[PDB]
């Protein structure tokens, strides 16, 4: 089956937001999809669900006037919007299947949401050449610096997901400025150095950035 | 108002069964749900309708329910099993109910030395007048470490900013310390140093500017 | 005589919510325990009668309303609640002395490609007063004003309920049993 969730977002105080979770198949058929969410470190709360079939929501006492699930015409596509946004509803959301016993069965990636003043800030990435150190034999490492962003998160892959063996995102470090910053390394065969060519390619949703650094053998 | 009731923690020895209780007002009349979420991950449906598991879930997960506790039961525990196990029931006046949650830790894992990399800042940086060194930490356990930065020599007081340890999916952890300066500051001193300190041991790889 | 509770929470048929049925239990005997500790109902909550101590009792006569709601409609079943329900379609006093029993019925009352034989009223010229039912059935109009569809600003009243046996437990079928306990000062006549 699986779901598929809209970009990460970030919102000012006081506005909404709208994500959206598409069934795999392309319908809901005659199941329902519920609405999930969590703040950071904390856990998991029930906001609504909608039968697309049925055409009809419902939701949580607490998001009772804030929320709205509905569906696309085709109804292959729902949708949950969020008003009068506070930094409270900075989390992450998850739209999920429902079982027929009353639990979830499942699960979308989930959409990270940031509601914050905050500018949000697309990142500088810079190349982490492999060292000179290791020419023929023995493994290598090199990386991307994603540098200075706003908000979280930021995904990297290599050479456009073709390379996954050996490669290795670490988390971001919260600077005392109030940006971002990770790294991303690779470790490969010191003979491919010179035989292929490698590029992390760095997704920043937030701020509508891509970027494709290209990562070669340093050459002083 | 419907509300259920699970421990915060849980440890149990590699092999061992761990079991984690939930409390609710005649929850046998309910269907438990429960969850299963590593770190940062999405919650995984380990065990739904009181005891069955849906296909792809060892068998080593195991539920029950019955009075005002439900229990999830894990056989012969994997540090693989490590996350936050979250209950989960639906009542006609609150809807769908979680439990705040239950962290599960396995005891005794086998201690793993950190491997230390040390990149030198891009002279692509220096185009914004910033230079930045990059020391990533990982492969170790236990998920505990200090980090320091030497300049030529002495300590660094300043532009030092280091993350907490957390979980790789081999279950060992990894972190990292960013340390960042002026183009001339790194181009001033003959050289600079990360040194990783863990379980009484230290790990430091030194970096110059001429060393290209 | 012991009371024809089977012959109710057991009937084979149910009807709707609008339409709700009543049945009056009298002259008999009533083991409530049958009932109060059953797994058998996923609501079951009493009024100023404590399900415990209701076989140690008597009343003149035991009243039980029949009828089908969604799941997420249960909640309506209570004094003092508001929505297309409970105003329109059975209400209970705000001094209410009774039970009401709920239990899922999906693998009864649902169909695989979808059943809405089961209605309610979503439409009505002010709502109803505690145990007051409405089966009329009349092309509703905004200014009360008789139509007849295809007509402008003419929908019929009442709704259909989507029952599958697919969705979320909150849009599934549920049969309902509230039980109302008449306190008259002639003598009980059903007691434990
Ligand atoms: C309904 O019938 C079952 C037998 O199938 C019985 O166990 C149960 O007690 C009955 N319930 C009532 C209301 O008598």
């Amino acid at each position: 089956v699986q779901l598929q969730q809209s970009g990460a977002e970030v919102k000012k105080p006081g506005s909404s937001v709208k994500v959206s979770c598409k069934a795999s198949g392309g319908t809901f058929s005659s199941y329902t999809i519920s609405w999930v969410r969590q703040a950071p470190g904390q856990g998991l709360e029930w906001m609504g669900g909608i039968t697309p079939i049925l055409g009809i929501a419902n939701y949580a006492q607490k998001f009772q006037g804030r929320v709205t699930i509905t569906t696309d015409e085709s109804t292959s596509t729902a949708y949950m919007e969020l008003s009068s946004l506070r930094s409270e509803d900075t989390a992450v959301y998850y739209c999920a299947r429902d079982t027929v016993m009353g639990g979830m069965d499942v699960w979308g990636q989930g959409t990270t949401v940031t509601v914050s003043s905050a500018s949000t800030k697309g990142p500088s990435v810079f190349p982490l050449a492999p060292s000179s150190k290791s020419t023929s034999g023995g493994t290598s490492a090199l990386g991307c610096l994603v540098k200075d962003y706003f908000p979280e998160p930021v995904t990297v892959s290599w050479n456009s997901g073709a390379l996954t063996s050996g490669v290795h995102t670490f988390p971001a470090v919260l600077q005392s400025s109030g940006l971002y910053s990770l790294s991303s390394v690779v470790t490969v065969p010191s003979s491919s150095l010179g035989t292929q060519t490698y590029i992390c390619n760095v997704n920043h949703k937030p701020s509508n950035t891509k970027v494709d650094k290209k990562v070669e053998p340093k050459s002083c | 108002s419907y509300e259920l009731t699970q421990p915060p923690s849980v440890s149990v020895a590699p092999g061992k069964t761990a079991r984690i209780t939930c409390g609710g007002n005649n929850i046998g009349s309910k269907s438990v749900h429960w969850y299963q979420q590593k770190p940062g991950q999405a919650p995984v449906l380990v065990v739904y309708d009181d005891s069955d598991r849906p296909s792809g879930i060892p068998e080593r997960f195991s539920g029950s329910n019955s009075g005002n506790t439900a229990t999830l039961t894990i056989s012969r525990v994997e540090a693989g099993d490590e996350a936050d196990y979250y209950c989960q029931v639906w009542d006609s006046s609150s809807d769908y109910v979680f439990g705040t949650g239950t962290k599960v830790t396995v005891l005794g894992q086998p201690k793993a030395n950190p491997t230390v990399t040390l990149f030198p800042p891009s002279s692509e940086e220096f185009q914004a007048n910033k230079a930045t060194l990059v020391c990533l930490i990982s492969d170790f356990y236990p998920g505990a470490v200090t980090v320091a930065w030497k300049a030529d020599g002495s300590p660094v007081k300043a532009g030092v900013e280091t993350t907490k340890p957390s979980k790789q999916s081999n279950n060992k952890y990894a972190a990292s310390s960013y340390l960042s300066l002026t183009p001339e500051q790194w181009k001033s001193h003959r050289s600079y140093s990360c040194q990783v300190t863990h379980e009484g041991s230290t790990v430091e790889k030194t970096v110059a500017p001429t060393e290209c | 005589n012991l009371c024809p509770f089977g012959e109710v929470f057991n009937a084979t048929k149910f009807p709707s919510v609008y339409a709700w049925e009543r049945k009056k239990i009298s002259n008999c005997v009533a083991d409530y325990s049958v009932l109060y500790n059953s797994t058998f109902f996923s609501t079951f909550k009493c009024y100023g009668v404590s399900a415990t101590k209701l076989n140690d009792l008597c009343f003149s006569n035991v009243y039980a309303d029949s009828f089908v709601v969604k799941g997420d409609d249960v909640r309506q079943i209570a004094p003092g609640q508001t929505g297309v329900i409970a105003d329109y379609n059975y209400k209970l006093p705000d001094d209410f002395m009774g039970c009401v029993l709920a239990w899922n019925t999906r693998n009864i009352d649902a169909t695989s490609t979808g059943n809405y034989n089961y209605k309610y009223r979503y439409l009505r010229h002010g709502k109803l007063r505690p145990f007051e039912r409405d089966i009329s059935n009349v092309p509703f109009s905004p200014d009360g004003k008789p139509c007849t569809p295809p007509a402008l600003n003419c929908y019929w009243p009442l709704n259909d309920y989507g029952f599958y046996t697919t969705t979320g437990i909150g849009y599934q079928p549920y049969r309902v049993v509230v039980l109302s306990f008449e306190l008259l000062n002639a003598p009980a006549t059903v007691c434990g």
